[PDB]
C-alpha cells in the first residue's frame, strides 16, 4: 500500500 | 509482516576484490509517490553493536568509505564493496523499515577468502590434577587453517565417539586470515582410565587424506 | 551528542523478573521513536519493538508480542524493556536504539552499547585451570603447542593472558562453551618452538571476576 512508517507510525 | 531474505549466508571474498551481498523482501519496499525504498544496511564487527552504513537502499551515511554503495528497488538490494580491505570484514544486516515491524536481514557473514591452509592438529591428554577430580577432558587443537569447516571425530580404542564433544572456534585471524578450532571429548575419569588409545581425526579441504593424532595412556 | 547508556549485564535465575533500561541524552526524548533489537550468542539481529514516549505508543514484532513489555519514562529520559518470567533462551545481547529520525518510522541510529542478559539455573563458580602440556618433546626442530583448559565456571566472561602478557605471538584463547551441566569451559593455547620447551617457562593467566578468582598455572 504505502509505508507504516510514514503513517500508522508518524507522530506529530 | 516482511521477510528479510539475505544472501549468501556466508561469503568469502580475496582483498582487493568485489563483495556482493543480497537483500531480497517478500514486499516491495519502494513508496511509490515518493519514490524512496524504505532500506537499511548495517555492519557489526565482533564484540561490537551495529553500525548504520546506507539509509534510503542508496545513500550512505557520512564517512563511510567509497568502496561500498548499495544498489536496487523494489524487492531486491545489492550491498558492493568494490574492493574488499581488511576492516570491512564483519557481518552485515540489511532492515527493511516501510511497515512495522522493522525487521532485519538474517545477516552475510563476511570474510576474507585466502588459500587454502591445512590445520595443524594437537592432541592434549587429560592433566594429572584435573584427573583427580572423577572428570576427564581429552582436547584436540586445530590450529591456523582456512575455509573454516573442519571435521573432528573421537575415537578411543578405536570405538568412534558422538554427542560427548564439543568444538569452538575462533575470529578470522587478522593478520594471517587463518581459523582455529578447539575440541573438547568430555568423559567420566573411570572410563579414561578403562581405555588406552585416544585419538582425534581431522578432515580438512587443505589436507590430502584426513590426519589422525593419537596417544596411550600412561604412555 | 548523542547517547544511549544501558544498564548493567544481568545474570539471572529462570523464573525471575527483569527491566532493563536504556538512558537517553542529546536530543529530545519525546520526538523519536527508540526500542530494543536482541542478539542470541552467534545468531543475528532481532528487531523487538520500539516506544514511542512522546504518547506511549508501541510496536511489537509478532514474536516478541506479549513476552516483553517496553516502556518509557519521560521525567528521566529513559526506556525500558521487561520480563516477566525469564527463560535460559533469554540469555542474549539486547541492543536499546533510536530510530534514525525523528517523529517517523525507520532505521536504528545511533545504537546503545549493550546489555548481556545471562539466564540461568547455574550459580557462580570459579573455574578449575588445568594444564595442556606441550608433548611434542625439545629436539623435534618443529613448532610445540601448549594450553590451559579453563573448566566449568560461571557464569562469563574469564579473561586469559600468558606470562602476565608478554606472550602474545601465536596464542588463541577460544570463545567459550557451554556445557550441558550449564557450566562454561574454554581453552587458551599457544604455539611456541618446540626447541624453547625446556628454557622457556611458560604460564598462563586466570581472572574469574563474578567470583574472585585469579589463577596462574604454569605448563
Amino acid at each position: 500500500e504505502e509505508p507504516g512508517s510514514e503513517t500508522s507510525d508518524a507522530k506529530s | 509482516d516482511i521477510q528479510m531474505t539475505q544472501s549468501p549466508d556466508s561469503l568469502a571474498v580475496s582483498l582487493g576484490e568485489r563483495a556482493t551481498i543480497n537483500c531480497e523482501s517478500s514486499q516491495t519496499l519502494l513508496y511509490s509517490s515518493n519514490e524512496k525504498n524504505y532500506l537499511a544496511w548495517y555492519q557489526q564487527k565482533p564484540g561490537q553493536p551495529p553500525k548504520l552504513l546506507i539509509s534510503w537502499a542508496s545513500t550512505p551515511e557520512s564517512g563511510v568509505p567509497d568502496r561500498f554503495s548499495g544498489s536496487g528497488s523494489g524487492t531486491s538490494f545489492t550491498l558492493t564493496i568494490s574492493s574488499l580491505q581488511a576492516e570491512d570484514v564483519a557481518v552485515y544486516y540489511c532492515q527493511q523499515y516501510y511497515n512495522s515491524p522493522y525487521t532485519f536481514g538474517q545477516g552475510t557473514r563476511l570474510e576474507i577468502k585466502r588459500t587454502v591452509a591445512a590445520p595443524s592438529v594437537f592432541i592434549f591428554p587429560p592433566s594429572d590434577e584435573q584427573l583427580k577430580s572423577g572428570t576427564a577432558s581429552v582436547v584436540c587443537l586445530l590450529n591456523n587453517f582456512y575455509p573454516r569447516e573442519a571435521k573432528v571425530q573421537w575415537k578411543v580404542d578405536n570405538a568412534l565417539q558422538s554427542g560427548n564433544s564439543q568444538e569452538s572456534v575462533t575470529e578470522q585471524d587478522s593478520k594471517d586470515s587463518t581459523y582455529s578450532l578447539s575440541s573438547t571429548l568430555t568423559l567420566s575419569k573411570a572410563d579414561y582410565e578403562k581405555h588406552k588409545v585416544y585419538a582425534c581425526e581431522v578432515t580438512h579441504q587443505g589436507l590430502s587424506s584426513p590426519v589422525t593424532k593419537s596417544f596411550n595412556r600412561g604412555e | 551528542q548523542v547517547q544511549l547508556q544501558q544498564s548493567g549485564a544481568e545474570v539471572k535465575k529462570p523464573g525471575e523478573s527483569l527491566k532493563i533500561s536504556c538512558e537517553a541524552s542529546g536530543y529530545s526524548f519525546t520526538n523519536y521513536w527508540i526500542g530494543w533489537v536482541r542478539q542470541m550468542p552467534g545468531k543475528g539481529l532481532e528487531w523487538m519493538g520500539i516506544i514511542y514516549p512522546g504518547d506511549s505508543d508501541t510496536r511489537y514484532s509478532p514474536p516478541f508480542q506479549g513476552q516483553v513489555t517496553i516502556t518509557a519514562d519521560r521525567s528521566i529520559t529513559t526506556a525500558y524493556l521487561e520480563w516477566s518470567s525469564l527463560k535460559a533462551s533469554d540469555t542474549a545481547m539486547y541492543y536499546c536504539a533510536r530510530v534514525g529520525r525523528p517523529s517517523k518510522g525507520g532505521w536504528f541510529d545511533p545504537w546503545g552499547q549493550g546489555t548481556l542478559v545471562t539466564v540461568s539455573s547455574a550459580s557462580t563458580k570459579g573455574p578449575s585451570v588445568f594444564p595442556l602440556a606441550p608433548s611434542s618433546k625439545s629436539t623435534s626442530g618443529g613448532t610445540a603447542a601448549l594450553g590451559c583448559l579453563v573448566k566449568d565456571y560461571f557464569p562469563e566472561p574469564v579473561t586469559v593472558s600468558w606470562n602476565s602478557g608478554a606472550l602474545t605471538s601465536g596464542v588463541h584463547t577460544f570463545p567459550a562453551v557451554l556445557q550441558s551441566s550449564g557450566l562454561y569451559s574454554l581453552s587458551s593455547v599457544v604455539t611456541v618452538p618446540s626447541s624453547s620447551l625446556g628454557t622457556q617457562t611458560y604460564i598462563c593467566n586466570v581472572n574469574h571476576k563474578p567470583s574472585n578468582t585469579k589463577v596462574d598455572k604454569r605448563v
